[PDB]
């Protein structure tokens, strides 16, 4: 009814293809198609071994170990973005 | 390719024309993030660094007049410790931090472009004026500077190994 | 072709280097072929390592080590040394110390295999490293194709010298030495 504003840098995001544009991956719109596999496999692993030292909680847990355990699922988001940019051809 | 890593590919990024350039990024962290905010943080670690390395070994050679009564045998991280209970690390923070609020200003005006990054004007005694001088200083500048980070590191990780401080150490 | 009894995938490239046609189960069809070689090149390098490791440990040992390991042994050196590192001995840190630095080279190594497989300049398996220039300078020589039949040598052998010792207490220059 009136112009609704959006943030400078706002642009169009709206697909219909096979993988969407890369831009959808923001800061990570450069990053290859490989080093997202690679980041996807690494932060699984990573993850779950951190996830799985701590999985009998304490009252001192490791903060590294629960960190690192925050790398799971990071890693879903990490092996979708591998699959948009291998579909872009990078 | 690239000029430090032959198999890899020449990162897209970095140019030749800015200081210490190397063509070493083979995770290219630089595409994830903007270029002139790496430079800008890269100069401030570089920094930093350079004065805690030199600070490491000062602190071995010589102790300023009545700190030794307050620092008991601590060194590096350790008196950190003591004079954080003292109140030279926070008086230390607080115009640090101060500084570090017109810092915010500088990089704000860096990342939009319009000011070259790292750069705040300061030479009170005048080093560059010589616009070919000025590039070897500032090449200098960031290898000393990398090498005063990982020298940083070095020195904190042999403390923690067995106390000894940087000079000690060699020494045994 | 190695054997005429099983031919040779047409996916696999006559041109590219060690190609002997030996692919009786086509496996090169189910996986990427720059890959399969890059897997091939770095096992043999790992390989290669493994054997001389093998036989150098009971001919020479670096000054110390001998009340950290015992006198003889193999796979035993390694978890010998990881428990003396779980122990919190700070002098028994090899393993780690081993692990970081092959897992940086590998992390920093890491885009050289994707980037071949998009087309990339760098054939597959060339770091380009010869600081002395005499082993791969200008012309070569059959060098390129030894360090294959080594290395392909090289990962039955370490096979064959690991498997001994799991059955018996003898090491690998022992074992040559007397057979029973
Ligand atoms: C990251 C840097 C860093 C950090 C965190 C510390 C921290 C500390 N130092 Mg060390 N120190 C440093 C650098 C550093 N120092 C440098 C560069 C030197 C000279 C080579 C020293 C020499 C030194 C001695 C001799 C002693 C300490 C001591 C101490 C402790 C008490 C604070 C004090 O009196 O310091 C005082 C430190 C100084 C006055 C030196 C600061 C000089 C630098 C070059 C500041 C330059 C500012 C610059 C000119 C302005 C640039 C402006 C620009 C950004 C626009 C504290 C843990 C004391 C201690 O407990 O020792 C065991 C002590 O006796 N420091
Ligand atoms: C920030 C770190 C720090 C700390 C905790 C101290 C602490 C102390 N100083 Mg000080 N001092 C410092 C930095 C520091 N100094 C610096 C940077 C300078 C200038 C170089 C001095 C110059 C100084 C003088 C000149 C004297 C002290 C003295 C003293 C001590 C008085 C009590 C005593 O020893 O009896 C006290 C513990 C007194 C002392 O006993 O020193 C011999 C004294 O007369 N200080
Ligand atoms: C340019 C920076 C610099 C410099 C000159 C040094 C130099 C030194 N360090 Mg420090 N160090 C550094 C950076 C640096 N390190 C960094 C970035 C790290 C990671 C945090 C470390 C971690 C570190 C540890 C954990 C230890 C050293 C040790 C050593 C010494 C022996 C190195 C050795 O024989 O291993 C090289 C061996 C090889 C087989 C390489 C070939 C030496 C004085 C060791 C020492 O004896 O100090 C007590 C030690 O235990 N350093
Ligand atoms: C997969 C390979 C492998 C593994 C896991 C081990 C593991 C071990 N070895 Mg063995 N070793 C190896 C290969 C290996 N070694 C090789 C290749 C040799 C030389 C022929 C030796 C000779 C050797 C001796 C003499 C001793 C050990 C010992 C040990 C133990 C302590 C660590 C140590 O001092 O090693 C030391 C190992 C070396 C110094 C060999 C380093 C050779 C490097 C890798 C060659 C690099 C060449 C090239 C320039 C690198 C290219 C870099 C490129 C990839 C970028 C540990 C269980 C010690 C022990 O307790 O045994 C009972 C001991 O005394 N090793
Ligand atoms: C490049 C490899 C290398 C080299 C040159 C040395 C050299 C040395 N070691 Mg050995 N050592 C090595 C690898 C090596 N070490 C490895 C890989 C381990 C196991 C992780 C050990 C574990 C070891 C122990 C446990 C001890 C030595 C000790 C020593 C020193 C005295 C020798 C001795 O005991 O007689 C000597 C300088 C001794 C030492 O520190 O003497 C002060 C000692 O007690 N070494
Ligand atoms: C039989 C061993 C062997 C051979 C012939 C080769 C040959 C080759 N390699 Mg490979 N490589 C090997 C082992 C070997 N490599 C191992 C073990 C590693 C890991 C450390 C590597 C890591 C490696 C990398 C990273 C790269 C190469 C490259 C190359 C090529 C060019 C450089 C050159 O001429 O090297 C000549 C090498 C030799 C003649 C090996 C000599 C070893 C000595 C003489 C004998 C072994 C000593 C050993 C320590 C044990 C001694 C006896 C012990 C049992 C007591 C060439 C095809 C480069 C390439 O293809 O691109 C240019 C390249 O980028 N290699
Ligand atoms: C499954 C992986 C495996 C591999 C890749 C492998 C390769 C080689 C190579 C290649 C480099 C050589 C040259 C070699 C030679 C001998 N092997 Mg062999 N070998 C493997 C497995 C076993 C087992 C399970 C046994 C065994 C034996 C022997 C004996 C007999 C000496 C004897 O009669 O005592 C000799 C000479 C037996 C033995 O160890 O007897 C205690 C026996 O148990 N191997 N072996
Ligand atoms: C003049 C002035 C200016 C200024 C300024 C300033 C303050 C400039 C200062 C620059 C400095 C402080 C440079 C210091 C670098 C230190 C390095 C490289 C460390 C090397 C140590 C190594 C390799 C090691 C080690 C060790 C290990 C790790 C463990 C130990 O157990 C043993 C050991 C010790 C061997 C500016 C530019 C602001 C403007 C204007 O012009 C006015
Ligand atoms: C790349 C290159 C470089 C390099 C390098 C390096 C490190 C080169 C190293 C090459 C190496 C280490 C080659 C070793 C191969 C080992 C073999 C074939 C062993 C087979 C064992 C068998 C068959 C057995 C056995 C048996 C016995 C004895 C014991 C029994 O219990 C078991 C069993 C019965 C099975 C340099 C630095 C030159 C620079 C250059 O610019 C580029
Ligand atoms: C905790 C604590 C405190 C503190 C503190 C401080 C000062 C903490 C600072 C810690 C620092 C600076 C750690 C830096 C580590 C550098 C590394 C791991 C890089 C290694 C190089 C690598 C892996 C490869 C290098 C490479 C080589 C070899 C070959 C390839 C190329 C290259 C990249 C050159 C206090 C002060 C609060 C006190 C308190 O009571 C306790
Ligand atoms: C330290 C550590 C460990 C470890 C470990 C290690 C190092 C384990 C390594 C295991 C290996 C290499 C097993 C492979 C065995 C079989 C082989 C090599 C057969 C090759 C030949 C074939 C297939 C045929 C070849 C052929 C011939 C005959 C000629 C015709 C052609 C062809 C058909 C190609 C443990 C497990 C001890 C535990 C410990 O807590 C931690």
């Amino acid at each position: 009814f009136s112009p609704v504003p959006s943030p400078e840098g706002t642009k169009e995001t709206y697909w219909e293809t096979k993988a969407p544009s890369s831009d959808v991956l923001g800061i990570g719109a450069g990053v290859s198609s490989g080093n997202f596999a690679a980041a996807s496999v690494f932060a699984a692993l990573v993850g779950g071994y951190c996830t799985g030292q701590v999985i009998p909680l304490t009252v001192e847990p490791n903060p590294l170990f629960l960190a690192g355990s925050f790398l799971l699922p990071y890693s879903w988001a990490l092996h979708v973005a591998a699959w948009i940019q291998k579909n872009n051809g990078k | 390719m690239s000029e430090s890593v032959p198999f890899l590919k020449k990162p897209e990024a970095l140019d030749s024309s800015m200081a210490g350039y190397a063509g070493f990024d083979p995770l290219g962290l630089s595409s994830i993030a903007d270029i002139k905010f790496l430079q800008e943080s890269e100069i401030k670690h570089c920094r930093i660094a350079m004065l805690a390395a030199a600070g490491s070994i000062a602190q071995d050679i010589f102790t300023f007049p009545g700190v030794s009564k307050v620092v008991g045998t601590a060194k590096m991280t350790g008196v950190h410790d003591v004079l954080v209970k003292q109140g030279a690390m926070g008086q230390i923070l607080l115009w640090t931090s101060f500084l570090e609020v017109f810092g915010t200003i500088a990089l704000l005006e860096t990342l939009d472009g319009k000011r070259a990054p790292g750069d705040f004007k300061f030479d009170p005694l005048g080093f560059s004026k010589n616009a070919e001088t000025a590039k070897r200083y500032q090449l200098s500048e960031i290898k000393n500077g990398r090498l005063a980070m990982l020298a940083t590191g070095g020195m904190v990780h042999g403390y923690f190994i067995t106390g000894k401080g940087p000079l000690e150490l060699l020494t045994n | 072709r190695a054997v005429p009894f099983a031919p040779a995938p047409d996916c696999l490239p006559e041109n590219i280097p060690g190609y002997m046609g030996f692919d009786p189960l086509g496996l090169s069809t189910l996986c990427n072929v720059e890959w399969l070689r890059e897997a091939e090149i770095k096992h043999c390098r790992v390989a290669m390592l493994a054997a001389a490791g093998s036989i150098a440990q009971d001919l020479y040992q670096f000054p110390g080590v001998e009340k950290i390991v015992g006198s003889a042994k193999m796979t035993g050196v390694h978890d010998k040394i990881l428990a003396a590192a779980s122990t919190g001995d700070y002098k028994a840190q090899a393993m780690s110390q081993i692990l970081f630095w092959t897992s940086f080279l590998e992390i920093v190594t890491l885009p050289a295999v994707f980037e071949t497989m998009n087309g990339g300049p760098r054939k597959p398996g060339v770091f380009f490293f010869d600081p002395l220039g005499l082993g791969k300078g200008d012309k070569m020589g059959e060098m390129e194709l030894k360090e294959i039949k080594n290395g392909r040598l090289a990962m039955i052998g370490v096979g064959g010298m690991v498997h001994h010792y799991l059955l018996t207490g003898k090491g690998p220059i022992q074992f040559l030495s007397g057979i029973p």
